[PDB]
RNA sequence: GUCUACGGCCAUACCACCCUGAACGCGCCCGAUCUCGUCUGAUCUCGGAAGCUAAGCAGGGUCGGGCCUGGUUAGUACUUGGAUGGGAGACCGCCUGGGAAUACCGGGUGCUGUAGGCUU
RNA sequence: CUCAGGGAGGACAGAAACCUCCCGUGGAGCAGAAGGGCAAAAGCUCGCUUGAUCUUGAUUUUCAGUACGAAUACAGACCGU
RNA sequence: UUGGGGCCGAAACGAUCUCAACCUAUUCUCAAACUUUAAAUGGGUAAGAAGCCCGGCUCGCUGGUGUGGAGCCGGGCGUGG
């Protein structure tokens, strides 16, 4: 035959990787640069900005790491935005915007910052960076950890991070990744990064569907005809909803519920178990010699 | 019934014309398959330099394509409308993929243009599973199971199938 | 006329003889090696200590 | 042609194999190392006979050779070509080194390898006969003789182990018998209560 | 002679343990060093930069200067007839906090509060550590049974 | 005589053969007592002795 | 009881095969107008929600391999210090202290930090 | 993005040209001698570049604790990505 | 899984011995320039008043935050650990 490679050597000389390499969920390399702190900064938090994009959410939090794990300060989610007024298209960049935005009121309402360093109410799809008021709290200062999204032009990351400094966060970045930025000719056109802050770009797919079949529209969009969401409110939806997340940004937990207590998966087999299982086979494979020889 | 995520679907077509030389055999054995597909091929170089086929090092010697979708199931057709729909019990791999070979293109229904002539190439057909992304996607990349996974056997009663073929024994 | 090469036979004896002795521990180590710009603020601290001698 | 064993006797230069670096060694004089009725089960040759070093020296792959000869020419004639098993348990592996004088004297004296000698503890087996237990003091005298073609003192013991195995004789049957050692050949393999079931009912079926 | 090259012999000592190889944890990224932290000094060949000198692994010292990614750590050095106190640079990864002192705080918070305890109650409690001493005498019940007798095997040569 | 044991006969005060000295007992005394070992003879005294 | 996002120590966590997954989630999945990128919307990016736990994932199983932790090996091998000990040597014994590692035989098969869910 | 190598397949194609699937803890590669180190990299392929630039001091290595060479942490600038 | 000799097959991954390369569990013997393990002896630090402890002040350094770090003062603890 042919030499098999993974013998008992292969796996004595076997070093397996981190947990979270193996689950491929962490990228080690750029986590050793975005998180660690100088050393002559003395235990001041290095808080990071952690956006990410699962199939039917976006998960916003901001965290700052020690020894025992890192703690998250923050978290906003996209699935708390039916209560502010979208319900429809949770995963797309203007719920990463209002996520971003959520995540930044949120903070500074818990600490205190609200009135200084309101941000950018009105919004224009510029390059907006907050300044610090002198005789004031700083502004806070976080970076993205965009983790393994392919950070390209237009990505959904990028758009919470629109959210985020728009909200009044000091997030350093250039307006190279928005989309509107032209590859061509090096330029930022804001219109265009305002279209997919509002949503627009969903509105002339919504319009093009329905002027193509009425099936593939239906097909395509379900849920926005079902909770009655069409291309010329969404604009005033998304409005509403920057307004409504802006007014109130505190979250208020769900209660907490007592619960029977049941087990749904299996408990571990005991040592008696497996050494009276291997002992019942044993006589039942003798038994079924002796009683078909 | 069995479950309808485990339905055994084509996930590509590879086709290739291996020519072995440099120069304008390429251009029009690339022309070739871009007539033939729609869209674009791309040449593949050698690997190293063997001084017994005449070839160098980093020197264009074959012309590759992929296609995906419902262009190679018409491609696919084509193809096995030449075979007569058999095949061997050798042309399926262990992991549940098959190719062929075809020995004239213009069999294939392409028709003849003199400047460019005769060629011939061979396909292979990469089946596949709703779910099969995984192993391949950025994120989490993980297995694909033991039992998700195409045998040759399970790959031949599904020729036998749906394309209504015969497997003859070599 | 070949002659020895190297050997430290006697050495450890005479090291001895006068001691190894540890360096001199003092308190107030000096401050020089530390890095410059830390150290430059240092001392705009000590400059100013005197501004809140009244209110301390 | 080659100096007397009796210069490079003593374990006194640290192992110095054949190897990348050391390079140039001619071939050791002994390269059989097993012979007689080498295929042959287990449960037929049961009594088993050592040579064992004494001492902490060097044995030359020649002194190597000439005694394994001789025990298997003493060892023929006693028993039959087919009524034994001789292994010699010292390969030869350390390499001594000869420095020609031809007038440099001893500018430059590393030596050019010359020889493979065994280097051979205390308690260390020589050489190991197995055979029937009707041709126990055919063993003793054959390896009696060719203790004449070794430096040193050696000693002979009957071993208490099945052939050459390294389970005891008077357990050996049983332990076959309970089916914990399965013949392998020249040796036994020991079938131990942790693997799966599945080759347990194997052996049992 | 030897070479006098920077890593010579220094194979096994900067080499990483076995199947602890790949990717650096950052635990020792993110822990805090300030000045008069007692430190030993253990060489990792992962990092290249910022490497300590073969004589100064497995030594201890004290911090007197931190930066960014490294700290400055005076170490005693023995050179040839004395004792010098060397001031070397050493980057974050080869660093560790040494537990050789905190056994000695945990000993002087123990004794602080022991000697504010047992003030009010006008008693005395030993605070110095006093040796391990000859044990006191006890009486040892061989209930039941006699002690087994012990003699010597006789020999086997199983060589 | 050997350099760490001059040492530790040194701080046992036995600078001079055939000097005695009083020790008192426990791990670190047994453990000077196995270094200078082999230059001493050391034992229990009676009252008497004392 | 358990999941998701981000982690700490990095196999008690890995690998092979099999079984089961309520709810939320994570996913597979459906598409290519817009953002983006390819020979190929397979990957990446984007817009979704018809179907499905099949796979990934979680839990569990295997006289499982590995790994971790013990016993045996064994006070053995080795070793600090000592002798006007033995031996022709090679080497060995004793006094004084310290003390391993295979084969072989048992047990175990991730703990946990922050934030947010489901089990109302 | 993943290498060395291997297995099973595919016209000419064979030991060895090219395509595809699977296994692959590094058995490859990193200019050279060897050793150490390295896998979403320090390897391979691309895109942009000149931190191979200017300027003080300090430190380590050889060491007399002197130089040269080489090296490590900073600080002041101007930059690249 | 290919072969070195075949042989009954004109022949077929057929009969069917075989010997070597290969594969799989075992086994004998080794390494100054091998190593999963791994001592004895040894090499560094610590075993306090230059330490703990509270309060206040300064900073052009560092920061969401009279945050963090460092330097200053003013006291209190002597069973000298
Ligand atoms: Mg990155
Ligand atoms: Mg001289
Ligand atoms: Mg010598
Ligand atoms: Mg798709
Ligand atoms: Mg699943
Ligand atoms: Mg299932
Ligand atoms: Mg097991
Ligand atoms: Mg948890
Ligand atoms: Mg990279």
């Amino acid at each position: 035959f042919v030499k098999v490679v993974k013998n008992k050597a292969y796996f004595k000389r076997y070093q397996v990787k981190f947990r979270r390499r193996r689950e491929g969920k962490t990228d080690y390399y750029a986590r050793k640069r975005l998180v660690i702190q100088d050393k002559n900064k003395y235990n001041t938090p290095k808080y990071r900005m952690i956006v990410r994009v699962t199939n039917r959410d976006i998960i916003c939090q901001i965290a700052y790491a020690r020894i025992e794990g890192d703690m998250i300060v923050c978290a906003a989610y996209a699935h708390e935005l039916p209560k502010y007024g979208v319900k429809v298209g949770l995963t797309n960049y203007a719920a990463a915007y209002c996520t971003g935005l959520l995540l930044a009121r949120r903070l500074l309402n818990r600490f205190g910052m609200d009135k200084i360093y309101e941000g950018q109410v009105e919004v224009t799809g510029d390059e907006y960076n907050v300044e610090s008021i002198d005789g004031q709290p700083g502004a806070f200062t976080c970076y993205l950890d965009a983790g393994l999204a392919r950070t390209t032009t237009g990505n959904k990351v990028f758009g919470a991070l629109k959210g985020a400094v728009d909200g009044g966060l000091s997030i350093p970045h250039s307006t190279k990744r928005f989309p509107g930025y032209d590859s061509e000719s090096k330029e930022f056109n804001a219109e265009v990064h305002r279209k997919h802050i509002m949503g627009q770009n969903v509105a002339d797919y919504m319009r093009y569907l329905m002027e193509e079949d009425e099936d593939a529209y239906k097909k395509q969009f379900s849920q926005y005809i079902k909770n009655n969401v069409t291309p010329d409110m969404m604009e005033e939806m998304y409005k509403k909803a920057h307004a409504a997340i802006r007014e109130n940004p505190v979250y208020e937990k769900k209660p907490k519920r007592e619960v029977k207590k049941k087990r749904w998966n299996r408990p571990k087999m005991s040592l008696a178990q497996k050494k009276d299982r291997v002992a019942q086979k044993k006589a039942s494979f003798l038994r079924a010699q002796e009683r078909a020889a | 019934k069995e479950n309808p995520m485990r339905e055994l679907r084509i996930r590509k077509l590879c086709l290739n014309i291996c020519v072995g030389e440099s120069g304008d055999r390429l251009t029009r054995a690339a022309k070739v398959l871009e007539q033939l597909t729609g869209q674009t091929p791309v040449f593949s170089k050698a690997r190293y330099t063997v001084r017994s086929f005449g070839i160098r090092r980093n020197e264009k010697i074959a012309v590759h394509c992929t296609v995906r979708g419902a262009k190679a199931e018409e491609i696919l057709e084509k193809g096995l409308k030449v075979r007569e729909y058999e095949l061997r019990k050798n042309n399926f791999s262990d992991t549940g993929n098959f190719g062929f070979g075809i020995q004239e293109h213009i069999d294939l229904g392409i028709k003849y243009d003199p400047s460019i002539g005769i060629y011939g190439l061979d396909f292979y057909v990469v089946l596949g599973r709703p779910g099969f992304s995984i192993a391949d996607k950025k994120r989490r990349t993980g297995c694909i199971g033991a039992k998700h996974r195409i045998s040759k056997e399970e790959a031949m009663r599904w020729f036998q199938q749906k394309y209504d073929g015969i497997i003859l024994p070599g | 006329a070949k002659s020895k090469n190297h050997t430290t036979h006697n050495q450890s004896r005479k090291w001895h003889r006068n001691g190894i002795k540890k360096p001199r521990s003092q308190r107030y180590e000096s401050l020089k090696g530390v890095d410059p710009k830390f150290l430059r603020n240092m001392r705009f601290a000590k400059k100013h200590n005197k501004k809140g001698l009244k209110k301390m | 042609g080659r100096r007397p064993a009796r210069c490079y006797r003593y374990c006194k230069n640290k192992p110095y194999p054949k190897s990348r670096f050391c390079r140039g060694v001619p071939d050791a004089k002994i390269r059989i190392f097993d012979l007689g009725r080498k295929k042959a089960k287990v449960d037929e040759f049961p009594l088993c006979g050592h040579m064992v070093s004494d001492e902490y020296e060097q044995l030359s792959s020649e002194a190597l050779e000439a005694a394994r000869i001789c025990a298997n020419k003493y060892m023929v004639k006693s028993c039959g070509k087919d009524g034994f098993h001789i292994r010699v348990r010292l390969h030869p592996f350390h390499v001594i080194r000869i420095n020609k004088m031809l007038q440099t004297g001893m500018r430059g004296a590393f030596g050019k390898p010359q020889g493979t000698v065994a280097r051979v503890h205390i308690g260390q087996v020589i050489m190991s006969i197995r055979t029937k237990l009707q041709n126990k003091e055919h063993v003793v005298e054959a390896l009696r003789r060719a203790k004449f073609k070794f430096p040193g003192r050696q000693k002979i013991h009957i071993s208490k182990k099945w052939g050459f195995t390294k389970f005891n004789a008077d357990e050996f049957e049983d332990m076959v018998a309970e089916k914990r050692l399965i013949p392998d050949g020249c040796g036994v393999k020991y079938i131990p209560n942790r693997g799966p079931l599945d080759k347990w009912r194997a052996l049992h079926s | 002679t030897n070479t006098k090259g920077k890593r010579r012999g220094t194979r096994y000592m900067f080499s990483r343990p076995f199947r602890k190889h790949g990717v650096v944890p950052l635990a020792t990224y993110m822990r805090i060093y300030k000045k008069g932290d007692i430190v030993d000094i253990k060489g990792m060949g992962t990092v290249q930069k910022g490497m300590p000198h073969k004589c100064y692994h497995g030594k201890t010292g004290r911090v007197y200067n931190v930066t960014q990614h490294a700290v400055g750590i005076v170490v005693n050095k023995q050179v040839k007839g004395k004792i010098l106190a060397k001031r070397i640079n050493v980057r974050i990864e080869h660093i560790k906090h040494s537990k050789s002192r905190d056994s000695f705080l945990k000993r002087v918070k123990e004794n602080d509060q022991k000697k504010k305890e047992a003030k009010e109650k006008g008693t005395w409690v030993q605070l110095k550590r006093q040796p391990a001493p000859p044990r006191e005498a006890h009486f040892v019940r061989t209930n039941g049974k006699e002690p087994e007798l012990l003699e010597p095997i006789p020999y086997e040569f199983m060589a | 005589v050997s350099p760490k044991v001059r040492k530790v006969l040194q701080l046992l005060r036995l600078r001079q053969i055939f000097n005695g000295t009083f020790v008192k007992l426990n791990k670190a005394s047994i453990n000077m007592l196995r270094i200078v070992e082999p230059y001493i003879a050391w034992g229990y005294p009676n009252l008497k002795s004392v």
